[PDB]
């Protein structure tokens, strides 16, 4: 069993030779009518052996008799069969072929070997004439032509020194000659006296690659092939059909091809032929090799009389129809079963229907087994013809064998886990499978024609896991987040939302109940009205004392349905519990609560009993709908009458030729808008609590029975946008341009439609639906691209004894909490000890479990940051230790090493990826204000605006937290200064839609400089108001004449002074952008605060975010801090000479400035600040920043993205898809290894615990971090296994051969395409057994 | 351009068309140099020992009008051989060569009289003209004969050579002015090379492998300088041909390509038909007579026609289908249509068999055998959905069910057969072979057990009643019904 790893390196032919049974000569198959084996044809069954078994064709000699006996009858061999999977045959060349991966392969592996270029091969091997086979006399080449008329002078002056001629013999003998010792080792020698710049860092690059290939172990003359094995017959079968039509492999036809034309060559050869006809053949046989190799690459594919192309060996591996992603990932099943679907109302959760036909069927070896015990059916003759007459002990036994025999349940499309679980059967006639109705969530399944499949788990291993992990009752929570998957569908919430009900009109107010005994008697007797609080009493119970119930009772004016429910509640809780109408949040919540401190059993019966008693009362309930739930308002004619004078005025107005069009039709539609949104109040206080019912006195309302708004109230179905879009208009429509059409929607469904707004309403349907099926795919990709990465984590130590590492804070933005902190800190170490507002008030001594008596102490206190000990700054080498990933969820604790997750990222992520596709600055409440980080001024009216980019306002509550988060346009214009408060609900900020300000604080002359006709601007009159001055284009429209300088019109003083700004020794002119019009003339004198210049005016993202593909268009954040400074003047951009403090200046970028800049000419920025209104790389932030900034970067992003559509995952999940990145060590110095080499960070800690260790103070070099993105990881990998598997599988399998890969099968992928178990699982215990050897010696 | 069309029909756009003369005048080289190839035959050491002994092995079998005389002599009229016109030709011939030979001898080899009875002896031949195989065996005989001194030439240069050593500018004008005596040696070793006097350890094999260049004289009975010049003069005189040929087949390209492509429909390919072309057209280049003085395109384009009506039938096709049948399928896809001219309306085989000449049976059988096969590549699904293989069902190895019952059935025949006494049962399972590789007779239990036989017929038969006995005929009789 046991492996380290093995090498690997070329197909000697001598391989070939070896490893086949005979040369394959002809390209032969079978006789016309004896459909037959050929002799020495591809079918050759004397090499790849017989079809029986130990036995001549003869046969004479057989039957292990004769064991190493061939018949010399027929000369046949007495030998067995599987190895005719395995026996080749092999074919010698008339001349060398080589092979086109090795060739045509990007870095070609023998041009990049060799260093010499293609074209020229290609003219050497397509022969314009003569060429340097040898160039003897380096004066002349290989790899030369020379033609026909030229040779001569090569020949006539040297004769013998050259070989210059014909053939991939050039090549063979080259690969053959050169040498890679001692031009290593001398590179070397001349290194080492000066190693140079790109100079020796090219010698160096070969000195290794020459090693590599040395010490590697390597052949490079097996590059070019000489023989060719023959691939088994059963390799490439060739098989007749009932009708005598024959099918085959189109390999055979390629075969035929190269040994037709070898044996032609072989016959040009011996007659010495005039030789053009020889590169002809030459070509023909390298262009059918090539196509055996890859056909449909080189150029026009070839095809049959289908005119369709015809499949090679390649894509048998590759792509979908490869063996991987078709069916060897992925299998067509035994013993199975699905048709359609319909409700179990009356399963329990364990149970399935089962339509015994098919029992039967997929159960007839158990049953079989059994008939033959007790022998009714003695032969299998007798079981199956008793099973096909159907003997009432069939049934009897069916159910026998059924009885505690699971199965499992699939549904298409498989998103996660939960689709498939596995029940316990009951067995009915009924041909529609039952369902318990609960689960219709998890498989997103209701019953409009849908079908499930099923499967059978047959070994014990397999049954016991589907009863114990896939099972019904070990699945209530979602990994993704941990919200329960019990959610009341749509009926026993409307049912027990009716119950649990307090109305004041039916009967019975306030008499008195000993208990819900006489309540039920009441209510089944038909007295009292469920909905009607009256007095009744309980006794509740409590757990007080340790663990100790606590009896109590007491009187309650409660309803009647609450009263009766409450004896379903499990005697452990309070009443306020029923106390309310039972909104669905409640059921959650109630749920909840039972499992939490009962632990479970409870909360199983108890739900089963809400489920059972909501679904009976709701029959009993009724609902339904009617003409009249949906309303005739009183006010229609008058509604329309209104609407008909308004647009008789519009008309009008149309007719004097003034409001023309775009003001009277936006005017139209909102009014049409108001018109009927009158008439959805009008309708809606038309039914709600039109019933007048008196009762006792003069006359009281109370709600009716629309059933339309109890509906809408549970969550079952509707909400306010349905019941307008019932009742009043329907929005407005936007036709498929994206624009919004300015007539709406203005009747409803019972009033009636226009035929054109029906129509404009298909529009969006069908744009939406088209979305709706054309994303599967994407996150299709997402999904299985991340998925190929999957790799592990273990644990090695209790506490790696290390530091802090992560900090934790809520998420809050936007709206309210997201993730308490209380639940961020839950399970996790602390980083430290941790303080309380009440400062210097330690609670954990620098690493604690904080479960929730700690959450919930830290939740009491508004402490308000806390950090961890990160499974990342765990520092325990190759692996981490268990506090940093604090607690086990599933477990509830600390966890245990060896499970490991992320394809449950995948699942959590990917399947609500499907549908979730489809100026100011206020406060809003109380509390102290913390904005900083921001260069704003005190405006020319006194008021705060900002003048950097960087802010965003929020809406901060009095305790702290952010209610409201919204962006704020640069140089604005606030009635809000930040660090005051405020109403909420005001416009806090009043701005100019179209001008942009210009302000000058200054007062000094005016005067046109820096700024001249038609180079840094034009001047264009104002032609409004007529007034004017020197008037700055856009970016692309002016000239570039003087686009490579700034236009500033400049103020000044009687002097010509620069005017500097008040309170400074900074100028004040402006560097006027694009719209800075100025329209007072040169010479003129501006005042404070006044205007020089007037200024007018999804999921790709998340395929952007995590596919790591760079930001795009705008300026960026500063790369390097020092002064930074302005470059290379827009040849379309503009360039940025930074000038690092210590650092290198060189460094300059294309900036649009167009999109305007912040750090200006001459002033500094620090890194990582924006130099802009734009984004800026990640990769700069990880080659900038450290590690921990970058992935806080990304996820605060991605999650943003996400949390804006109602989204939800454990991050835990997006930080670990992100240390499967890429995990590239880009070394910084040298010494040890080469400069800056790709290694394992891993291995670069094994050697700085190595080298820099007393073994040397340091001899080696550090290491950097790396990016990059997730594909290439994939590729980028130990094995060549899991990264030949997926797309591009040929190169990939091009770059693992020649290396010669021999991948020692550790990763999943890995082991799984050889079928044996991996470290985890059902594997765990035998790899850890092996891990217990591996240290018990 | 990737195509070797557009390659080769640029390739054979360089040579153009020589016409009228140059077509005789290939043929005029051609036959000219074959002429002394078989001068060179006419001044023979033993590699030919057949001139006149071959007609005398073509007459000895007491009369032959068969395959070879049409390789043999087939004259020229510048037709069924009478062998009276036969032994009239070859008199003179032999008077020829004996009358030469004689003078050939007179006062050296070839004596100015001699030299023009050589002379007279080669006017008399050259209006002859005659060909294949045995002539070309006749050459053979002096190939490989030509390979003999080779061969001696390798032997004794590698054992000499390449162990001593020794200059190159001497050995010509020293080897050739003697050839036959080793004064070359000791004029050559007049001077010096004590190097040379090392010549010692290996000097037995040297004169050995001497002794076997030496000992090819006398087998050939034939001195040095002869064995040279002819063996170049008919060297040279398959040159000739050899290179005067290609000028006609590279004029015949365009003929080939064209009449090719003539029948370039969707039969089988462009370069193959070409190529097949081509091979007739050298058969026409190397059959053509200028005397018959018609033109070579004619006959080109026969055998060039030919050769491509006949390949794409040997060609073409997965099963290989024989020529006779082809003849008889293109009689009936031609009769067939003056068949529905003449009837109109579809002619179901036997409103088609009649005009056929042929049943009704030869016709249904070529109308089920025209189905070439068809492709499991094909997409029988209108989408890409189900591939002709993906039908496609196994009726081959089992169904393990049936290893069910053959298990329970002969573990039963075991079960029932353990009871017996040992010979009933052994005669039972060894004479039907149950449980070995045999097939064992009643002459066996005769040879075997005892020379009695028909005893073990009797004791069969009492097995059988103790054995079918149906209170044991049950575990057989649910495998009635088999
Ligand atoms: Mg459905
Ligand atoms: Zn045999
Ligand atoms: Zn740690």
């Amino acid at each position: 069993e046991e492996f380290d790893a093995i090498k690997i390196a070329l197909a000697s032919p001598d391989m070939i030779r070896s490893w086949s049974f005979g040369e394959v000569k002809k390209p032969e198959t079978i006789n016309y009518r004896t459909f037959k084996p050929e002799r020495d044809g591809l079918f050759c069954a004397r090499i790849f052996g017989p079809v029986k078994d130990y036995e001549c064709l003869c046969g004479k000699y057989k039957r292990l008799k004769h064991r190493g006996v061939i018949c010399e009858k027929c000369g046949v061999e007495v030998t067995q069969t599987k190895v005719r999977r395995e026996r080749m045959g092999h074919i010698e060349l008339a001349s060398p072929t080589a092979h086109i991966w090795f060739l045509k392969s990007l870095p070609s592996r023998i041009g990049l070997l060799l260093d010499m270029p293609l074209r020229d091969i290609e003219r050497v091997l397509y022969f314009e004439s003569y060429v340097v086979i040898e160039g003897g006399m380096t004066n002349l080449e290989r790899q030369q032509i020379l033609t026909e008329e030229q040779y001569l002078d090569a020949l006539e002056e040297f004769g013998d020194e050259f070989d210059a001629k014909m053939g991939a013999e050039a090549i063979q003998a080259l690969l053959k000659s050169m040498d890679l010792e001692q031009e290593c080792e001398q590179l070397r020698e001349e290194l080492n006296e000066t190693n140079s710049e790109t100079k020796r860092k090219k010698l160096t690059k070969r000195i290794k690659l020459l090693e590599a290939f040395v010490q590697s172990g390597n052949k490079p003359e097996w590059m070019i092939l000489t023989v060719l094995p023959v691939l088994p017959p059963d390799l490439r079968p060739l098989v007749p059909l009932d009708g005598g039509r024959f099918a085959t492999s189109d390999l055979n036809d390629l075969y035929r091809r190269v040994i037709n034309r070898n044996n032609r060559l072989k016959r040009l050869l011996d007659l010495a032929a005039p030789d053009i006809i020889v590169r002809n053949e030459k070509r023909m046989l390298q262009e059918a090799v090539d196509a055996l190799l890859d056909n449909g690459r080189r150029g026009r594919a070839i095809t049959g009389s289908n005119k369709r192309p015809l499949k090679s060996l390649a894509d048998m591996i590759k792509g979908k129809q490869g063996r991987f992603r078709q069916n060897l990932l992925g299998k067509r099943v035994d013993y199975s079963g699905r048709s359609v679907i319909t409700v179990g109302p009356y399963l329990r959760l364990h149970q399935c229907g089962l339509p015994k036909k098919m029992a039967l069927e997929l159960f007839k070896p158990f049953i079989y087994g059994k008939l033959e015990l007790r022998g009714l059916a003695t032969t299998i003759k007798a079981a199956k013809k008793m099973v096909e007459r159907e003997e009432a002990v069939v049934w009897d036994i069916l159910d026998e064998v059924i009885r505690e025999h699971p199965v499992l349940l699939n549904r298409a499309p498989t998103l996660h886990r939960l689709g498939i679980q596995a029940f316990e059967p009951v067995l009915i006639e009924g041909k529609a499978i039952q369902l318990h109705p609960l689960v219709c969530a998890a498989y997103n399944a209701d019953f409009d024609g849908d079908q499930m499949a099923v499967h059978v788990p047959l070994t014990l291993e397999a049954q016991l896991e589907a009863r114990a992990l896939m099972m019904s009752t070990n699945n209530i929570l979602s990994p993704a987040n941990g919200e329960p998957i019990i959610v009341p569908s749509q009926d026993v919430v409307l049912g027990l939302y009716y119950m649990t009900r307090d109305c004041v009109n039916a009967k019975g107010e306030g008499m008195v109940l000993t208990g819900p005994k006489e309540a039920e008697r009441l209510y089944r007797s038909g007295l009292a009205s469920l909905h009607a609080r009256v007095k009744v009493r309980i006794t509740e119970y409590e757990k007080d004392a340790n663990g100790e119930l606590v009896a109590k009772t007491s009187l309650k004016d409660t309803t009647v349905g609450r009263a009766i429910l409450w004896m379903i509640v499990p005697k452990g809780l309070p009443y306020s519990i029923v106390n309310q109408a039972l909104g669905k949040k409640a059921i959650s919540k109630m749920l909840n609560t039972c499992y939490r401190i009962l632990g479970l059993k409870p909360t199983v019966i108890f739900a089963d009993q809400i489920m059972y008693t909501g679904f009976a009362y709701a029959a009993r309930s009724g609902a339904s709908v009617g003409i009249d739930d949906m309303v005739i308002p009183e006010k229609k004619h008058e509604i329309i009458s209104e609407a008909e004078a308004e647009v008789a005025e519009i008309q009008e107005q149309f007719q004097s030729g003034l409001v023309t069009a775009g003001e009277r039709y936006n005017k139209v539609i909102d009014i049409w808008a108001a018109a009927n949104d009158r008439v959805s109040k009008a309708m809606m206080d038309n039914l709600q609590t039109e019933t007048v019912i008196n009762r006792d006195g003069q006359e009281e309302k109370q709600v009716s029975f629309n059933s339309i708004y109890m509906m809408a109230d549970s969550g079952a179905r509707g909400s306010a946008a349905q019941i307008r879009q019932l009742a009043g208009m329907r929005g407005l429509m936007a036709k498929p341009d994206g624009s919004i059409i300015e007539t709406p929607i203005t009747a409803n469904f019972r009033e009636g439609l226009n035929v054109l707004q029906y129509f404009i309403s298909t529009h969006g349907a069908r744009k939406g639906l088209a979305d709706t099926a054309l994303k599967t795919a994407n996150s299709g990709y997402l999904t299985r691209r991340l998925v190929d990465v999957a790799q592990d984590l273990v644990v090695t130590e209790d506490d790696c004894g290390t530091h802090e590492g992560i900090m934790m804070t809520p998420v809050i933005e936007g709206g309210d909490v997201k993730e308490p902190l209380r639940d961020r800190v839950l399970g996790r170490v602390t980083a430290e000890d941790v303080l309380k507002p009440g400062t210097a008030d330690i609670l954990v001594p620098r690493n604690t479990l904080l479960h929730e008596q700690w959450c919930d102490l830290l939740e009491e206190n508004s402490v308000d940051a806390v950090k961890v000990r990160s499974v990342v700054s765990c520092d325990t080498d190759f692996g981490v230790c268990a506090h940093c990933y604090g607690r086990d969820l599933a477990r509830g604790h600390i966890i245990n090493k060896g499970e490991a997750i992320g394809v449950i990222a995948a699942q959590s992520i990917g399947e609500p990826g499907t549908q979730l596709t489809m100026s100011s600055i206020q406060v809003k409440n109380k509390g102290s204000i913390k904005l900083s980080n921001v260069k704003s001024v005190v405006n020319s009216s006194g008021k705060l605006v900002i003048t950097s980019r960087n802010t965003e306002l929020k809406l901060i509550d009095e305790f702290g937290r952010t209610k409201e988060s919204y962006k704020v346009p640069y140089g604005a214009v606030l009635a809000k200064g930040d660090g005051e408060q405020v109403a909420g609900g005001e416009t806090v900020a009043n701005w100019d839609p179209h001008t942009m300000p210009v302000i000058t604080e200054v007062s000094g002359f005016v005067r046109f400089t820096d700024m001249i006709d038609g180079q840094t601007i034009t001047r264009q009159t104002d032609e409004l108001t007529g007034l004017s001055s020197l008037v700055v284009l856009d970016s692309a429209e002016r000239t570039a004449g003087g686009k490579d300088l700034r236009p500033a019109l400049k103020i000044v003083d009687a002097q010509g002074n620069d005017v500097l700004i008040p309170g400074t020794d900074m100028p004040a002119q402006y560097f006027l952008p694009g719209k800075a019009i100025v329209q007072l003339e040169d010479g003129v004198q501006i005042s404070s605060g006044d205007t020089l210049a007037r200024i007018p005016q999804g999921l790709p993202r998340v395929a952007d975010l995590f596919e790591a593909r760079r930001p795009k268009e705008p300026a960026i954040l500063a790369e390097i801090s020092g002064i930074v400074s302005f470059g290379k003047e827009t040849k379309g951009k503009r360039r940025l000479v930074i000038t690092p403090v210590d650092g290198s200046d060189p460094y300059e970028e294309m900036i649009p400035k167009w999109r305007q800049l912040n750090v200006f000419e001459g002033e500094r920025v620090e890194r990582g600040d924006v130099i802009s209104d734009g984004p800026e790389a990640p990769h700069d932030i990880l080659r900038l920043r450290g590690v921990h900034a970058v992935t806080r970067y990304i996820v605060n992003e991605v999650q943003d993205v996400y949390r804006l559509q109602g989204v939800k995952i454990n991050d835990k999940h997006i930080e670990v898809i992100v240390r499967q990145m890429l995990r590239k060590a880009t070394i910084v110095n040298a010494g040890s290894s080469d400069f800056l080499e790709g290694e394992q960070v891993e291995y670069s800690r094994v050697k700085i615990a190595n080298r820099e260790l007393e073994a040397n103070g340091k001899v080696g070099a550090t290491y950097s971090r790396d990016l990059l993105g997730i594909t290439k990881a994939s590729l980028a990998t130990e094995s060549f296994i899991s990264a030949a598997s997926f797309q591009e599988t040929t190169r990939v399998l091009t770059e693992a051969a020649v290396a010669g890969k021999r991948d020692e099968l550790r990763g999943l992928k890995e082991n799984v395409i050889v079928g044996r178990l991996i470290p985890a699982g059902t594997g765990y215990a035998y790899h850890q057994d092996r891990m217990r050897r591996r240290a018990a010696g | 351009t990737t195509d070797p069309v557009r390659m080769y029909m640029r390739e054979m756009g360089t040579v153009e068309l020589l016409t009228r003369e140059g077509e005789i005048d290939i043929a005029k080289r051609i036959e000219d140099g074959i002429n002394q190839v078989q001068c060179s035959v006419a001044e023979y050491p033993e590699a030919i020992t057949y001139l006149l002994e071959q007609y005398d092995r073509v007459e000895a079998e007491e009369a032959r009008l068969s395959d070879l005389i049409t390789g043999f002599v087939d004259p020229n009229a510048e037709n069924s051989i009478d062998p009276e016109l036969a032994r009239e030709k070859f008199a003179e011939l032999r008077a020829q060569y004996v009358v030469t030979r004689d003078t050939i001898k007179a006062k050296g080899r070839s004596h100015a009289t001699a030299q023009e009875e050589i002379l007279k002896l080669s006017e008399v031949f050259k209006q002859f003209r005659l060909v294949p195989k045995q002539f070309d065996y006749l050459v053979n005989s002096m190939r490989v004969m030509m390979d003999r001194v080779r061969t001696q030439e390798r032997l004794i240069m590698k054992l000499c050579v390449e162990q001593c050593k020794m200059p190159k500018k001497n050995f010509i004008t020293l080897f050739t002015g003697n050839e036959t005596s080793d004064t070359w040696f000791n004029a050559a070793i007049a001077m010096n090379k004590p190097w040379s006097e090392k010549l010692h350890d290996v000097s037995e094999e040297v004169h050995r492998a001497l002794q076997k260049l030496q000992q090819i004289e006398e087998e050939t009975g034939l001195t040095i300088e002869q064995v040279k010049d002819i063996n170049r003069r008919m060297s040279i005189g398959e040159a000739k041909a050899r290179r005067a040929k290609k000028e006609m087949v590279e004029a015949n390209l365009r003929l080939v390509i064209s009449i090719a492509k003539k029948y370039t429909n969707r039969g089988l390919q462009f370069l193959d038909l070409i190529q097949e072309g081509n091979i007739g057209l050298m058969k026409a280049v190397d059959k053509f007579e200028y005397r018959r003085g018609y033109k070579f395109s004619t006959y080109a384009t026969w055998w060039i026609r030919q050769a491509i009506t006949r390949s794409i039938a040997d060609q073409a096709r997965t099963i290989r289908i024989p020529v006779h049948m082809i003849e008889t399928i293109n009689k009936l896809n031609r009769i067939s249509r003056q068949m529905l001219q003449e009837m109109g309306r579809e002619p179901t085989p036997e409103e088609l068999a009649e005009r056929m000449l042929m049943p009704e049976d030869k016709i249904r059988k070529v109308l089920k055998i025209a189905k070439e096969p068809i492709s499991m590549e094909t997409p029988i699904g209108d989408d890409e959905d189900s591939h002709l293989g993906d039908f496609i069902e196994d009726t081959t190895l089992e169904l393990p069910l049936d290893s069910a019952t053959t298990e329970s059935l002969r573990a039963a025949t075991h079960d029932v057969l353990a009871g017996l006494t040992a010979r009933e049962a052994k005669v039972l399972r060894m004479r039907f072979g149950i449980d070995m590789n045999t097939d064992y007779t009643l002459e066996e239990v005769g040879k075997q057990f005892d020379v009695t036989r028909e005893r073990i017929r009797q004791i069969e038969a009492k097995a059988l009643r103790k054995l079918r006995h149906p209170s044991r005929s049950e575990v057989l009789r649910s495998f009635l019904d088999d």
